């Protein structure tokens, strides 16, 4: 009996029926000039949606992957190679990566300064990880759905 | 006047102590509802996703949510636009305010339905009663424009027509489409949305008799254990003359 | 602040107690109760009855009286 | 053609001895309102306890008939 | 020796701490067996109102 | 030697609970007060949980229990738990007033008078927690009992206005309800930590009414396991009532959500203070009225004054014992009164029960202890 | 320094500057029909407009203050004869007593069971005022202000 | 919050009723517009 | 005798606050401690009249 009050009440304070609540959405390829970092509210937090340049691009592929501390290729993370969609959260504690900030021209996490590359790879700082990519697909030359 | 009349106690199938509601009957009712009752009345605090595992599908309840337009907004340029609904909708209201709905039924405010079980005193009697009660008024008695008689409701006047008759439905089961069945099959719907808890509430009690039965005996018994030391004691009085 | 060993004064008073492992815990749990609780009932039954008996004369000649009340009459 | 079974069981319910009183009473009442030339008589006691009556009875056997 | 409930006592319920690893056993094992049994009693007192009695109807 | 009777801590609980010397005939009346114990604690927890999901906006207060009704896992058992606990706790406690009274445990006065503290305290917060729905029961019984100050000459209506935070009931009242429905049963638990400090001093009494130095026991491990099984039936009530009829206590009214305009015709409180309803109807004067509501409850703080026979408890007194049933059906009697409509014959019969429970209360019961004292030759 | 900081502490409590909110109201009395009440809001109060009939007012005035608790002409608390403005909170307690009910035929406040006749005078119950009748006044025979 | 801070009351009457705010429903269920009173807040520019 | 010492709510505030045998010596580091509860109870205070209106 204790056992089952105990679990009952304990598994009131997680989420509620009414938050669960998937979804997807779409964006517009052509709203986001060269150069530009667009951000998106999705499953209540930040989306990233970064058109890169050539020179970025070449930049990120010259990175030597064997000294990563999350080794990845740059053409493992995207579709388009123009294009790079991320999470805007930072792995370490959920704050908010800072666009066009820091020493690789890629991001800057300021609650404790860590560095990420245009590829959101991890670079320099505390953060454990490579910003999380999500599930995404191409349904047109001028539009993407996020899901 | 300040005559009442108390409704009957019909058998439900649900009236017994652990008899749980019957989910075909509710999804007839919400047929009822849906292609009836919602044109005035209202359920706020019902979504799609409620339906789902009870008497439909996702697939099912997805496609009853999309046959609905919904208003959301704004839009990149600050515009409030209309799209199909989701499982996470509420059902949609039928006016915006009580002041509309007060003037598309003479001045007779619509409540709303998600407690109205819970709301009145007979719960699916009352409303079973009401459904089916209305008749010719009795002689020497007259009565307003735009009311009609009804002795189950208080006051023998009441400004809601007759909703329900013969035929008004096609259910998809090819039910007869009786009065008395479409009663019926409301009620239990109108029983599900007051307390959608019904069916887990009494799974949990079947559970608490049988534990509760076994635990009291055994305490008893640990009781009576250690207090026989104390109900079987002797005392002698002897005093050194 | 009151503790055993000196709340009172008792002489010549001897005691014998059994163990609980030596003893039933119902010993005439039937036999013997249920007489028991038939003279404490018949003991109890006239001081506390009278009271609720009038109770439940009121009771039922007061919703009585209402009902008559609220009827018409001819005239 | 679809009938409901409420119009029998009701049919089938007024004919019992306790109802007929009621019904009795109901049409005498309304004879003296219906032949008075004026007044505020209102047989409304008289219908009331016809049906509490004949409501009754209908409860126990109705739900025999609906699925 | 030969009753079970010498058997127990001299086995198990002689120390504390065999004591409580049986209880925690013991509520182990009753968890599974009282759930099943109070599903069963309940499934059948209430045998085609359930919705996973009518559920093969409708999905395919 | 032993740390239990040594450490600054473990010794006031050993003196508390596990050595305590108790009488070895005290019968199950005695159970309440642990379950006056308990009760307290369940409410201070399950409510505890309704409090993280609950929002004190008008606009938004309503919405909120249905979604805790609703949405929340479980949270239907929690906000019923809630719900019920009070009328488990009121039972409760009018057992546990009634066994003071027919024993005389009112002779230590000053638990008794702490005792009345508590009780006006645990009043003050049921009604505070039943306006937090917001339905009309809530709201037409927070406009009266802000209005019933408005009886005090010269000063009442400043004070209702005070009360009220404006003009009207509105969002200020609601949240300063919800405020002080959350923190007053801290204050009540301090309380009781005096109503049983008090209590430790003089120890307790037993149905005889005769000192029991004599007979002694320890409290453990009598009268523990008896509080386990106290418990547990207690337990097994609340959870009958949860599980088998989650509203048969409750007025349907309540569902509805608060309408400032209109009102039910059939306004009742809840069932443990119609008897109060039931007086203040009786008499045609707002001041005599309130008055009477007021003395009706506080009287309990001059029963010990009126106490005048030589024998302690009701055991061996067969006329105060018949007094005390009588008192016992003219409660129950105004509490039968209280929800019905006010008309004849029950104005009547209102009047006749409020005189019957102050002249029985007063005047009937000296004078059978007067009587018995003289009967007995002493 | 005491008594300053209590007493701002005990005015913090009383009504604040935003829920003051007094103002006027205009109903249009040709809506009302003959032989019914109508209520509005109005300081999160009823306001109840009585259309008298004749008869009521043939009754009503057949009447003595001395019977009366509360001394008062019918015809002073009127404008107009066939008009009855009035507060609809009942002076006991402070509920709404219900149109056209108790033994009076005017209102009948249920909470405690007070009779007020038609014009809005106590006559049977524990309230000891009668109805308010606050200040107002019409532009024709067709609107009124209340204020 | 301007009365008697720097305009009178009627000063600050008449500013409120130099501009126009939304009320309702009326009667009908629709919204309106009406002047401004001194309980409004200042107009905002856009609705979001 | 001293009512002060002998009713039983009396003597706890006499055991801790009055005849309490304290240092001659302790400096002005010694006053935080009373400090601390001065800011309790005005944070309980000023707290619980800003959930009136929150
Ligand atoms: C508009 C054409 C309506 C439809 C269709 C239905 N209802 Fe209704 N209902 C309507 C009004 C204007 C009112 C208020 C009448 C009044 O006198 O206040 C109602 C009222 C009800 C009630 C409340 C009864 C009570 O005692 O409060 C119920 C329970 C009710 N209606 C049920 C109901 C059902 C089940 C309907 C679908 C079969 C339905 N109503 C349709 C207007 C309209
Ligand atoms: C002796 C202790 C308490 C008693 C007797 C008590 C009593 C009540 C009662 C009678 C209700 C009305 C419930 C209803 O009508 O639905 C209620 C509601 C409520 N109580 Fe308490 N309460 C107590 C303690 C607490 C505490 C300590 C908290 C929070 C810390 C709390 C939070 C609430 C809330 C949020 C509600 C409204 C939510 C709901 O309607 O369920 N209560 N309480
Ligand atoms: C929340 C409120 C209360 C709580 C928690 C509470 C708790 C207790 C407890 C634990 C005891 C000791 C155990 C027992 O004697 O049963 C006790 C005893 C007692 N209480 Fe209460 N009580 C409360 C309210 C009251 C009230 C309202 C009264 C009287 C009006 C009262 C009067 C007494 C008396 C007289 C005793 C001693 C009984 C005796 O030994 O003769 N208490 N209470
Ligand atoms: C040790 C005791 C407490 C401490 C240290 C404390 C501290 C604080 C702090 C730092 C804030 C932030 C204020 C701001 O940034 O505006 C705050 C806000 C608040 N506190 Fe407390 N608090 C205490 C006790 C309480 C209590 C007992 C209550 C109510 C019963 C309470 C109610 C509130 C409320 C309602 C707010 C929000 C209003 C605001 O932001 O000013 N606090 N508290
Ligand atoms: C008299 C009366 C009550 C009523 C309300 C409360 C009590 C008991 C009470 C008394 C005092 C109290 O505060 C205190 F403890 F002193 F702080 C808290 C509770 C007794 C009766 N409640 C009604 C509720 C509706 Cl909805 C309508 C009318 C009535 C009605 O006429
Ligand atoms: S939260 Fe991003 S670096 Fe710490
Ligand atoms: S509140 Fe109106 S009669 Fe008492």
């Amino acid at each position: 009996a204790a056992k089952n009050v105990v679990s009952q009440f304990v598994s009131s304070m997680s989420a509620s029926a009414d938050v669960l609540a998937m979804s997807k959405i779409e964006i517009k390829l052509s709203d986001i000039p060269e150069g530009k970092n667009m951000a998106f509210k999705w499953r209540g937090k930040p989306l990233f949606v970064r058109h890169r340049t050539k020179k970025e691009i070449d930049q990120e592929a010259a990175v030597e992957v064997s000294q990563l501390r999350d080794p990845q290729h740059d053409l493992e993370r995207v579709k388009k190679p123009e294009w790079v969609i991320l999470i805007g959260v930072c792995t370490h504690l959920g704050c908010v990566p800072i666009a066009n900030a820091g020493d690789f021209g890629g991001y800057y996490c300021p609650c404790h300064g860590s560095h990420y590359d245009a590829s959101g790879r991890i670079r320099k700082g505390p953060a454990p990880l490579n910003l999380e990519v999500p599930s995404y697909e191409f349904t047109s030359d001028d539009m993407v759905i996020v899901g | 006047s300040d005559l009442e009349l108390h409704p009957p106690s019909y058998p439900w199938s649900h009236r017994g102590l652990l008899s749980s509601l019957d989910h075909t009957s509710i999804r007839r009712g919400f047929q009822v509802y849906k292609q009836v009752c919602s044109s005035c009345h209202s359920m706020d605090y019902v979504a799609y996703r409620h339906l789902v595992g009870v008497c439909y599908t996702e697939d099912e309840a997805k496609a009853l949510a999309e046959e609905v337009e919904v208003q959301d907004g704004p839009n990149e340029d600050g515009e409030m636009f209309m799209r199909p609904g989701k499982l996470s909708d509420y059902f949609p209201k039928p006016y915006p305010n009580p002041e509309a709905a007060r003037a598309a039924n003479n001045g007779a405010l619509p409540p709303d339905l998600s407690y109205i079980v819970r709301a009145r005193h007979g719960g699916e009697d009352y409303v079973f009663s009401l459904l089916t009660g209305y008749c010719e008024p009795p002689t020497g008695v007259s009565l307003r424009e735009g009311l009609y008689f009804n002795p189950y409701f208080p006051g023998q006047a009441i400004g809601m027509a007759p909703p329900i008759y013969n035929e008004v439905l096609e259910f998809d089961d090819g039910t007869p489409a009786t009065m008395s069945q479409v009663a019926k099959d409301v009620c239990t719907f109108l029983r599900w949305a007051a307390e959608p808890e019904h069916d887990h509430r009494k799974r949990m009690g079947l559970k608490m008799l049988l534990m509760m039965g076994l635990l009291l005996p055994l305490v008893y018994a640990m009781k009576r254990h250690k207090w026989s030391v104390l109900k079987s004691r002797k005392l002698a009085y002897r005093p050194p003359k | 602040g009151r503790q055993f060993g000196h709340l009172t004064r008792v002489r010549h008073v001897i005691t014998y107690s059994l163990s609980p492992f030596e003893q039933r815990a119902f010993p005439h749990y039937f036999s013997k109760g249920i007489p028991n609780v038939l003279r404490r009932t018949r003991a109890c039954i006239l001081r506390v009855a009278p009271p609720f008996v009038a109770f439940y004369l009121v009771y039922t000649w007061g919703t009585q009286e209402f009902e008559k009340s609220k009827r018409k009459n001819p005239a | 053609e679809l009938v409901d079974p409420l119009t029998t069981v009701r049919e089938q319910c007024e004919q019992l001895e306790k109802c007929v009183k009621a019904r009795e009473r109901l049409e005498l009442c309304d004879e003296r309102v219906s032949s008075r030339s004026q007044t505020e008589e209102d047989c409304t006691e008289e219908l009331l306890d016809f049906l509490h009556a004949r409501d009754h009875c209908v409860a126990h056997k109705l739900f025999n008939s609906l699925k | 020796a030969p009753t079970l409930t010498a058997r127990l006592y001299s086995l198990l319920f002689r120390r504390t701490s065999t004591f409580a690893l049986t209880i925690v056993v013991g509520a182990l094992f009753f968890e599974r067996a009282f759930d099943q049994g109070a599903d069963a009693i309940y499934e059948h007192i209430n045998e085609g109102k359930l919705w996973k009695h009518i559920k093969h109807k409708y999905e395919n | 030697t032993n740390i239990r009777k040594s450490h600054p801590l473990m010794k006031i609980v050993n003196n508390a609970f596990i050595d305590l010397p108790a009488p070895s005939n005290i019968s199950s009346w005695w159970n309440f007060g642990s379950l006056l114990g308990i009760c307290l604690i369940l409410q201070i927890l399950t409510g505890l949980f309704l409090a993280m999901h609950y929002t004190s906006d008008t606009t938004t207060a309503f919405s909120s229990v249905t979604h805790i009704c609703r949405d929340v896992n479980y949270g239907w058992i929690i906000r019923y738990m809630h719900a019920n606990g009070a009328s488990m706790f009121f039972i409760c406690l009018y057992m546990h007033v009634g066994r003071g009274l027919y024993y005389g445990s009112y002779t230590f006065l000053e638990t008794w008078n702490i005792g009345v503290i508590l009780l006006l305290t645990v009043m003050a917060t049921a009604f505070m927690g039943y306006v937090l729905p917001w339905g009309q029961m809530s709201f037409w019984g927070a406009t009266v009992i802000t209005n019933l100050l408005s009886a005090i000459p010269y000063i009442g209506t400043n004070l209702v206005e005070w009360i009220w935070g404006g003009f009207s009931v509105d969002k200020a009242t609601l949240t300063r309800f919800f405020a002080f429905h959350f923190i007053l049963p801290f204050i009540i638990m301090a309380i009781a930590m005096v109503h049983l400090l008090f209590l430790h001093e003089t120890g307790s009494n037993n149905p005889t009414g005769i000192s029991s130095d004599v007979d002694k026991i320890p409290f453990h491990p009598y009268y523990t396991i008896k509080d386990i099984l106290g418990a547990l039936l207690l337990i097994l009530a609340l959870m009958l009532l949860v599980l088998f009829a989650p509203d048969l206590l409750g007025d349907p009214d309540n569902y509805t959500p608060a309408n400032p305009l209109n009102t039910p015709p059939h306004i009742k409180p809840e069932w443990y203070f119609l008897f109060a309803y039931a007086i203040l109807r009786s008499i045609p004067n707002k001041l005599g009225g309130v008055l009477a509501l007021a003395f009706s409850i506080l009287i309990l703080a001059l029963i010990p004054l009126l106490h005048t026979s030589k024998q302690r408890s009701m055991m061996f007194r067969p006329l105060s014992q018949c007094l005390f049933w009588a008192l016992v059906a003219d409660l129950l009697t105004l509490t039968w009164i209280g929800g019905q409509p006010v008309e004849h014959p029950y104005i009547t019969i209102g009047q006749l029960a409020s005189v019957l429970y102050f002249l029985l209360i007063l005047v009937l019961m000296p004078t059978a202890g007067t009587i018995e004292n003289k009967l007995l030759k002493w």
